[PDB]
């Protein structure tokens, strides 16, 4: 796994590759809040 | 040769060179030792001929028409080993291992495709004298196995050692006392062994390199698909090459 | 078989060259808008 | 066409050329993509099977060169349509397989029969058995083997 | 419905039977699929189909291999089927575990549960274990 | 004035009977050679070693076939992926034995269809049309290149390519089922929804136009003669068909916009066949569909069967029987 | 000889003279109109409607 | 004898495709 | 519980290498002990045969067979780099091994280019270099 | 033995999945240039 | 529409004549034999291993 | 062959044939697979159980497991289609 | 100390992403206050070097 000074953050790193999908959904959420205009 | 051994693998592949037997250079004599064992005998035929009924001016005697091979470059035998035993009158050879069969298919005039297993299995060569000479000439019988091993399945799904044994999509044939005995021959799959007679002839020897090579002529019988048809006599000719050690 | 082969490379790069020098022949300007 | 979107559709044609080619490097090439790292290729796992049963039945005292196959061809060693000694089966299509664990057994002609009868090293047996069981055949739920394999392994190459 | 009579497996060459605790049957499956199951999936052997993990085939080996103590014996020292010579150089083992990186970290209880899985699986699935694709 | 300008003016003329164009410079020579070789190879062509085991499979009409069983056989397993033209065959008899004309037809087909597609672009440029009919035709071009080109690549041989016939198609589909499990793969699922949906919205749109036609004929003559060609009046009450479907399901599920309606007819199949043709492509490289065999177990651990286990036993029947002589080793790696 | 690594499949020397006379025989047609034009005349369009 | 019927059906189908493309009833405005 | 999939650590009693693993670490109670002599004797035996496989190199260069010299140093000698890197423990022992490799990679680099003296020169740079390796440790 | 990994993962997605719309929600309250 | 009898009578008398059509019948023997044991548990098909049509080495 | 006698002596009667059985048939005898069974299958036609001791390259231990099962070993007529697929007949578990 | 500084490095990047696009999408918030924010960039960059220092010392 990660080096010993970094084994603490092993849950947070597991979420990290998902985060680029969340930018695709952030566009539509932003288009909803702007009212699609 | 040793000229072939100079090349690497990437220079030979795709060029059709590995199919071709070597060319031995020069002529002299070589003597087989007591423990002499033949090493790299390759056989490659350069012409094929099938015995047929030929259309002459008024007569129909059996003659050999030639044929074009259709399996591409897969006809050469290779790596055939065997000890050279010394009988007193005549030097003999009995092959033991190596690639000693090469299945191939030639096409006749008319469009008929005749496959045949080209083989030298269980070869007992016998030639005049003791030492290999440019006048030396040995030959003998070999056993041809069947073209298909008995667990081959025909289009209906019938083999000699596996498969069905009746016309599987004709279920009303096995009705009555007679059964399907009218088509009995196409149900019984019989493994067939025939004979073949090869005649080799050494004409060019190296003794400083201990490698011989000359012209042969081989006749055998084509296949029958386990008794499906009458097999036909196949003659062939070519060149061979051997390392006498 | 090396006589047929010559005939194919003629026919291929005849029509391939008509394709290549077709779109180099000011091909965007061939529209029903102007010219 | 000298416009904004036209330059974008020039790239998208060329990036698709690079897209197919990197997707075909990963299937065939075992040099830029070592089989020690990416697993065996499609062609490589087809040859590792025929080599494993070559070793298996050579220990039973069987002459593998003269071993006549069920179709009449070579069961183990046959000859390619260019003349080279290759492995037989459905693996005769992948006779161009050049791999670092089979190239010790090559010659000018192909698979040297003298070198198969005598010099097979046990690291090649440990390699061909590793590349048989980890062939690139998978599923979307990540169970390996053939499409009719049961659910026990977890591997897609 | 994992009754302790069903978890009770044979442990020595004489024929004593001990029971497997429920963590042995669970780690026994995870370790078997991760380590052994690449070739010994479902009891058949991919690279040598003659020598399987059948309870018939384990019994006919020249040392009898049905026991837990006999299977962990095989893992640390794999002989052949007739038991004359060793094939530790090609089968993954403990003795030849420098080449195989997969077996450098295995304890005694870990092989005790893997061999527990090989023995307790013909009792669960009677004909599926090592029966080939006919019994999938 | 020049000879080239008088040739470019003819080859790009819309005043021809059939527009030739610059893609027709390599559409017409390709597809006429794929045609003229197909008609000969379907009618009169000798049997072909497909399995590479020198068991020649008959596929033409003169060798005792019909429309259904006759087929242009794929090339040999002995060749595999190698390029095998006529001049690299040392005779035509050696060419026709080893599966010659399958590569001549397919390679001149995929060039001619990818040029028929660009030709649909070109005439849309010269006629003033918005251009994208050729994007809708990309969906069968994706699927034709998937079974003739991409699947022989990833499987490493044209012998696994699709046989040019009718019974050869179902030899292709069943063997593809056993080895890849296409029905559980979600991209065949996304294109069955593409053509069931496609034939739905075809017959659903074609009925609501024909329902709401305006009276322009008598009851003696045909319904179709109330449309004069090139007229500028609308030939059906679109408000009528909107109020019908607005009550048949509910109000808000109906497209009042006929442009957005006629776009959804082009979206749904074409997206369904793009996705499907990249199902054959990802299953060309042995990334198969789902495998839920032995997935449901009791607490004892015995395997409880599901419908996928019954589907597996149908796949095991085709797997152990396809190419019944070509195999020598326990796993179909190819 | 199929699997030789030769440029454009040019096995023999004779096939080159086929390739060069194919591209050039249409190139010379193309230069009869689009050749010998001014190589120094620009536009600030997206598309040029210069001449024939 | 049997395949002669199949060939006649195929080239006979390609005839009516030829006549439908080139001898089509050309539609005209007004 | 028997079918719990994401039981990373509550399932088993022994500590794992990571929650994303099945195996226990390389600590105590393992059956693989790398200090054993039979692992050292296996790595030492391939170093002895490597010199014996390397003296057959000039016999093929005295002959014309270049295909046999390109693979003699990969057929058996594949297991060398796994051992000579593993036997290299101390400091100056380690930078003695790349003298042997760079002398060995030029034997293969000359066999593909078919240079007769450059194989025979760099072969003697290899026997002398494994002489430096084995005699120290 | 309280399964710290799953507790860590489910909180860290819910921190991140709620840190995205909070960028937009803080802008909608601020009436900035969305 | 199970068989073309002119294809079936010929493939019985000539054990070399193979089409794609006769290749589909052998694929259907695998469907009729392998799944029918588990398909129809009411009929109690107990097939031996030695009647199930396998190919070579599969 | 439709009607082949000595089907039973091949693999399943628990009295095996010599010159026709697969090497898988000798797996049911503990001690003979693979070494001792490998030599029997490899060489040519035998006429009796006494010809099993004529194999070139036998030990006293290789003759031992033959001595155990010499009642179960028996030799029949070699039909040449079974004699080919004695190492491998395409049967895998 | 590396596990303490990286935990301080993550909490600042939580504090920035909530506030920095809010500071930019507002019509004037970045121009009115960036010297407040420019400290937090210089603190954030400084932590990466401190962690890269403490990692090389500890290895
Ligand atoms: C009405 C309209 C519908 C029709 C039109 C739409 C068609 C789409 C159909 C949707 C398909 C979704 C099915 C999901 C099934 C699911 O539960 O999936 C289950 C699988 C997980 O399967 C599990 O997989 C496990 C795998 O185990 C492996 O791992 C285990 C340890 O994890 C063990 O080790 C075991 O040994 C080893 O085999 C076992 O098989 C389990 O039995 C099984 O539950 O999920 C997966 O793999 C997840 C990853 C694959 C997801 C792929 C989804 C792709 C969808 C694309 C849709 C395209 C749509 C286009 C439209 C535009
Ligand atoms: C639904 C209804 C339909 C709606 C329309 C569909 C919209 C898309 C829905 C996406 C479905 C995703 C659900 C998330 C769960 C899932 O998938 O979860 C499944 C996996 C995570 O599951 C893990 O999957 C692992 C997969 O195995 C991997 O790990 C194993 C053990 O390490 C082995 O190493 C194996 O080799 C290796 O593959 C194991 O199964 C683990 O047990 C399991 O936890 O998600 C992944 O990986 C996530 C990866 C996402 C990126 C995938 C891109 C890959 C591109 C491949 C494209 C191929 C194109 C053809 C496609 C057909
Ligand atoms: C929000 C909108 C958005 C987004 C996210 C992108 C994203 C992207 N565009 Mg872009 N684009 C957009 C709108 C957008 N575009 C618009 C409206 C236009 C006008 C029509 C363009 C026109 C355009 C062109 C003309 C090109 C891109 C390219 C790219 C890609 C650059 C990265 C890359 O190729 O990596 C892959 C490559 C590498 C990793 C290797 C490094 C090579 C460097 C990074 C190439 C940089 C190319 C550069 C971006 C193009 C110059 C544009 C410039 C004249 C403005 C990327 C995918 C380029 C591309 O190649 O992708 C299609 C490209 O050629 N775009
Ligand atoms: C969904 C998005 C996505 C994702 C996640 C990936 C993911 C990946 N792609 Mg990818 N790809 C995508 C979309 C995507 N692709 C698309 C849409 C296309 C167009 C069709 C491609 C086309 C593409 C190609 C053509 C290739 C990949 C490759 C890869 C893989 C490696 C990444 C790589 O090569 O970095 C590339 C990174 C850069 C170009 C940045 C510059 C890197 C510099 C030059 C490296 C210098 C290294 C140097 C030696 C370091 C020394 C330092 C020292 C001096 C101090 C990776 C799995 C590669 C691969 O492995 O193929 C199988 C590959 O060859 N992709
Ligand atoms: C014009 C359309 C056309 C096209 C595209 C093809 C294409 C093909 N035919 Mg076909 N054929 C055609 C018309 C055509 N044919 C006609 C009209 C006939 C009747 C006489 C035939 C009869 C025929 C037969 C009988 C056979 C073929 C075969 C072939 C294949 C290989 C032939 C070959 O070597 O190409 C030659 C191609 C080249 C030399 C390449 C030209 C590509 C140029 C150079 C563009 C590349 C640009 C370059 C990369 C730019 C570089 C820039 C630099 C700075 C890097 C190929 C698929 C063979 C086949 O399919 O067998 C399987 C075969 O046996 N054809
Ligand atoms: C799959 C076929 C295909 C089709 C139908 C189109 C269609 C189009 N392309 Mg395009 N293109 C393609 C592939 C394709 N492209 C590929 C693969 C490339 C990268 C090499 C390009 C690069 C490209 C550029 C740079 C330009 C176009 C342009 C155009 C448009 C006008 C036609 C033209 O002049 O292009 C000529 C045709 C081609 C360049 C591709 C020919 C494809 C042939 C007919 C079939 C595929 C064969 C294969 C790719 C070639 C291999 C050769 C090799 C074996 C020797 C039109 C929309 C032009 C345009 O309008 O842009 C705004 C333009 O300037 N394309
Ligand atoms: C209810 C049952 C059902 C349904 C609806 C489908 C539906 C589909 N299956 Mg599927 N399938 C099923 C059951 C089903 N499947 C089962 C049970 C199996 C297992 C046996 C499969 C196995 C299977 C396979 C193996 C494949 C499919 C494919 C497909 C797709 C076919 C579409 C296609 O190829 O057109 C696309 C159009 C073409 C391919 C034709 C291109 C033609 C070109 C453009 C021009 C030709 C012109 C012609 C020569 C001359 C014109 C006329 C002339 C006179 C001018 C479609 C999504 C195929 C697929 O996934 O897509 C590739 C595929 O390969 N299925
Ligand atoms: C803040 C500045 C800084 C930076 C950038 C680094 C960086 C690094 N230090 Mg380091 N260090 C620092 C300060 C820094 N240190 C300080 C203040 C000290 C105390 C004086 C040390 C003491 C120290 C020691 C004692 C050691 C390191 C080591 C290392 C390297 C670890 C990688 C490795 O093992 O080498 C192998 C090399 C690599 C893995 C290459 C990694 C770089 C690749 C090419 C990625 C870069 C790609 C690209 C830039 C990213 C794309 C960005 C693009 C979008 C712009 C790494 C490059 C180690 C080292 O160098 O060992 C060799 C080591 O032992 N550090
Ligand atoms: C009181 C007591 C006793 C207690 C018990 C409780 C109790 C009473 C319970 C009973 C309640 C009960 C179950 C009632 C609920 C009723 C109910 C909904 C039952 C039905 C069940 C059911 C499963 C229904 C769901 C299925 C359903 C109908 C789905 C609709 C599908 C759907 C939305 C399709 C849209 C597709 C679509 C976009 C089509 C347009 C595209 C197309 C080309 C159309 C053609 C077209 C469209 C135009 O637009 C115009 C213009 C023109 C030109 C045109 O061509
Ligand atoms: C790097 C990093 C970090 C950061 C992170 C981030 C910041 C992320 C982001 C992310 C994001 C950015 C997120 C997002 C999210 C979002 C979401 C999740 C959404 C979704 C939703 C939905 C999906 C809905 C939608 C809709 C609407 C609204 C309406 C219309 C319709 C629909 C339905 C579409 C941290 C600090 C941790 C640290 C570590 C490192
Ligand atoms: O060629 Mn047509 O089918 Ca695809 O898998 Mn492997 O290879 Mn053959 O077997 Mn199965
Ligand atoms: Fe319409």
């Amino acid at each position: 796994r990660l080096p010993e000074a970094y084994v603490v953050f092993s849950p947070i790193v597991d979420v990290l590759p998902i985060i680029p999908v969340f930018f695709l959904l952030l566009a539509f959420v932003w288009q909803a809040a702007i009212g699609f205009r | 040769k040793s000229q072939i051994n100079e090349l690497s693998y990437l220079q030979v592949k795709g060029t059709g060179l590995a199919n071709r037997c070597a060319e031995v250079v020069g002529e002299d004599s070589i003597k087989p030792k007591p423990g002499a064992k033949l090493v790299d005998m390759c056989i490659e035929p350069k012409a094929w001929a099938v015995e047929e009924e030929v259309g002459k001016a008024g007569k129909t005697e059996k003659k050999f028409v030639n044929s074009k091979v259709m399996t591409r470059q897969t006809y050469t035998l290779d790596a055939i080993e065997g000890p050279i035993t010394v009988d007193g009158g005549k030097i003999t050879f009995n092959e033991k291992e190596g690639i000693d069969y090469a299945a191939t298919t030639v096409q006749l005039p008319g469009g008929e495709r005749v496959p045949f297993l080209f083989t030298v299995k269980d070869l007992v060569a016998k030639g005049n004298g003791d030492t290999f000479k440019p006048g030396f000439q040995m030959g003998g019988d070999f056993n041809t196995p069947s073209y298909r091993t008995g667990l081959f399945l025909d289009p209906k799904g019938r083999g000699g050692t596996t498969g069905y044994d009746m016309a599987v999509a004709l279920p009303a044939l096995q009705l009555g006392e007679e059964g399907d005995a009218e088509l009995f021959g196409e149900n019984n799959k019989v493994f067939d062994i025939t004979q073949g007679r090869i005649e080799m002839e050494v004409n060019k020897v190296n003794a400083e390199d201990s490698e011989i090579g000359g012209v042969f002529v081989a006749t055998q019988l084509s296949d029958t698909d386990m008794g499906s048809k009458t097999p036909k006599k196949v003659l062939t000719k070519g060149i061979f090459y051997a390392k006498v050690d | 078989m090396l006589t047929l082969k010559i005939l194919v490379y003629t026919t291929v790069i005849f029509f391939v060259s008509l394709f290549i020098f077709g779109f180099l022949s000011s091909d965007p300007s061939r529209n029903p808008n102007r010219k | 066409v000298w416009s904004g979107e036209a330059y974008l559709s020039y790239s998208l044609a060329a990036i698709s050329l690079m897209g197919f080619t990197a997707a075909l490097y990963s299937w065939y090439n075992n040099t830029a993509y070592p089989s020690e790292l990416y697993g065996p290729t499609g062609p490589e796992a087809s040859q590792a099977q025929a080599f494993t049963f070559l070793v298996r039945d050579q220990r039973l005292g069987a002459n593998v060169s003269s071993a006549q196959g069920p179709t009449g061809l070579g069961k183990y060693l046959m000859r390619s349509p260019s003349g080279e000694i290759i492995f037989g089966g459905e693996t005769m299509r992948f006779w161009d397989l050049r791999a670092p664990w089979v190239e010790p057994l090559r010659g000018p002609n192909g698979l040297d029969i003298n070198k198969i009868k005598n010099d097979i090293q046990p690291w090649q047996e440990r390699r061909a058995a590793e590349y048989m069981t980890h062939a690139p055949l998978g599923s979307l739920n990540s169970v390996g083997g053939v499409a009719t394999e049961i659910n026990s392994v977890n591997y897609v190459s | 419905d994992l009754d302790e009579a069903t978890r009770t497996v044979v442990v020595d060459n004489a024929g004593n039977t001990t029971v497997l605790t429920p963590e042995q049957v669970k780690r026994g499956k995870r370790l078997f699929n991760a380590t052994c199951g690449a070739c010994h999936v479902g009891g058949i052997t991919k690279t040598n189909p003659n020598v399987g993990l059948d309870p018939e085939a384990l019994s006919l080996a020249t040392p009898r291999r049905d026991n837990i103590s006999a299977l962990v014996d095989y893992i640390k020292n794999p002989t052949t089927y007739d038991g004359l010579e060793s094939i530790a150089e090609v089968h993954p083992s403990i003795k030849s575990a420098d080449i195989y990186p997969r077996m450098r970290s295995l304890t005694d209880e870990d092989l005790y549960s893997i061999a527990g899985h090989i023995m307790l699986s013909p009792k669960i699935a009677s004909e599926k274990w090592g029966g080939g694709k006919i019994y999938y | 004035v020049s000879l080239w300008e008088r040739f470019c003016a003819w080859i790009t003329s819309t005043e021809n009977r059939l527009y030739i164009g610059w893609f027709g410079c390599l559409m017409f020579p390709t597809l006429l050679t794929a045609t003229s070789c197909f008609i000969i190879a379907f009618i009169a062509a000798p049997p072909v070693d497909i399995d590479g085991i020198r068991e020649p499979v008959a596929g033409s009409l003169l060798y005792g076939n019909n429309i259904i069983s006759g087929a242009v056989v794929p090339s040999s397993n002995a060749i595999g992926m190698h390029f095998y033209p006529i001049w690299e065959a040392a005779s035509i008899d050696e060419w026709l034995y080893n599966g010659g004309p399958y590569q001549l037809i397919v390679l001149h087909f995929l060039l001619g269809v990818s040029a028929y597609m660009g030709r649909e672009w070109e005439l849309s440029y010269r006629l003033g049309m918005r251009p994208w009919i050729f994007v809708a035709f990309s969906a069968p071009v994706a699927a034709a290149s998937a079974v003739f080109l991409v699947y022989p690549i990833g499987q490493g041989s044209f012998s696994d390519g699709m046989p040019l016939g009718i019974s050869g198609t179902f030899n292709f589909m069943l063997v593809f089922q056993a080895e890849h499990n296409i029905l559980m793969h979600p991209f065949h699922m996304a294109g069955v929804a593409g053509v069931f949906g496609g034939s739905l919205f075809s017959a659903m749109h074609g009925s609501l136009v024909t329902s709401s036609l305006i009276r322009e004929t008598t009851e003696n003559e045909s319904t179709n003669y109330g449309y004069k060609f090139g007229q500028e009046e609308e030939t059906y009450n679109i408000v009528a068909a909107h109020g019908y479907f607005g009550r048949l399901i509910f109000q808000y599920a109906s497209f009042n916009n006929s442009r957005a309606l006629h776009f959804f007819l082009a979206l749904w199949p074409v997206v369904g066949i793009w996705i499907t043709s990249m199902g054959i492509s990802t299953m060309a490289f042995n990334l198969n569909g789902f495998n839920f065999n032995q997935s449901v177990v009791d607490s004892q651990g015995r395997v409880i069967n599901t419908w996928a286990d019954i589907l597996n036993r149908a796949n095991l029947g085709i797997e152990v029987m396809h190419e019944r002589n070509a195999h020598n080793f326990p796993l179909d790696l190819a | 000889t199929e699997g030789t690594n030769e440029w454009f499949g040019v096995d023999d020397l004779r096939l080159l003279a086929v390739l060069f006379l194919g591209h050039w025989a249409i190139l010379s047609l193309w230069l009869g109109s689009y050749g010998d034009s001014n190589e120094d005349e620009d536009f600030f369009g997206e598309i040029d409607y210069s001449a024939r | 004898m049997e395949a002669l019927v199949y060939t006649f059906l195929l080239i006979g189908t390609l005839m009516v495709i030829f006549f439908a493309v080139f001898f089509r009833e050309t539609p005209r405005i007004l | 519980s028997y079918s719990e999939g994401a039981a990373y650590g509550t399932d088993q009693a022994d500590k794992l290498y990571s929650p994303y693993s099945v195996y226990s670490p390389e600590g105590e109670k393992s059956l693989y002990k790398p200090d054993n002599a039979e692992y050292l004797a296996r790595k030492k035996a391939v170093l002895a045969e490597t010199k014996n496989r390397l003296q057959k190199i000039p016999a093929y260069v005295d002959k014309k067979e270049w295909f046999n010299v390109k693979d003699e140093l990969t057929r058996y000698m594949y297991e060398t780099r796994g051992a000579v890197r593993s036997l290299s423990s101390s400091v100056t022992q380690k930078e003695k091994a790349e003298v042997f490799f760079r002398a060995l990679e030029d034997t293969y680099g000359a066999a593909t280019l078919k240079k007769g003296d450059a194989v025979k020169a760099s072969n003697d740079k290899a026997i002398a270099a494994l002489d430096a390796f084995t005699a120290t440790l | 033995m309280i399964n710290w990994q799953v507790i860590g993962q489910l909180m860290s997605t819910a921190v991140i999945m709620l840190a995205g719309p909070a960028v937009i929600v803080l802008l909608a309250l601020k009436k900035g240039n969305l | 529409a199970y068989d073309f009898v002119s294809q079936e009578l010929r493939a019985a008398e000539d054990p070399e004549f193979e089409t794609f059509y006769t290749k589909n019948h052998l694929l259907d023997e695998g469907i009729r034999a392998w799944m029918a044991a588990q398909d129809q548990p009411h009929e109690n098909f107990v097939f031996p291993e030695e009647v199930l049509p396998r190919g070579n080495a599969l | 062959v439709i009607d082949y006698e000595n089907i039973g002596y091949l693999g399943g009667s628990s009295i095996v044939d010599i010159n026709n059985a697969n090497v898988r048939a000798y797996l049911k005898m503990p001690g003979m697979y693979p070494t001792v069974a490998g030599k029997i299958v490899s060489h040519g036609p035998y006429s009796g159980v006494a010809d099993l001791y004529k194999i070139p390259g036998l030990s006293s231990a290789e003759a031992d497991v033959i001595k155990k099962y010499e009642s179960r070993l028996t030799a029949k007529t070699p039909s040449p289609d079974y004699v080919i697929d004695r190492i491998n007949n395409g049967l895998y578990r | 100390m590396i596990t303490l500084l990286v935990a301080l490095l993550v909490l600042i990047s939580l504090g920035l992403v909530v506030t920095v696009p809010v500071a930019l999408a507002t019509p004037g918030e970045w121009e009115i206050a960036k010297g407040k924010f420019n400290r937090f960039f210089q603190i954030w960059v400084f932590l990466v070097i401190v962690i890269a220092a403490a990692d090389g010392i500890s290895s």
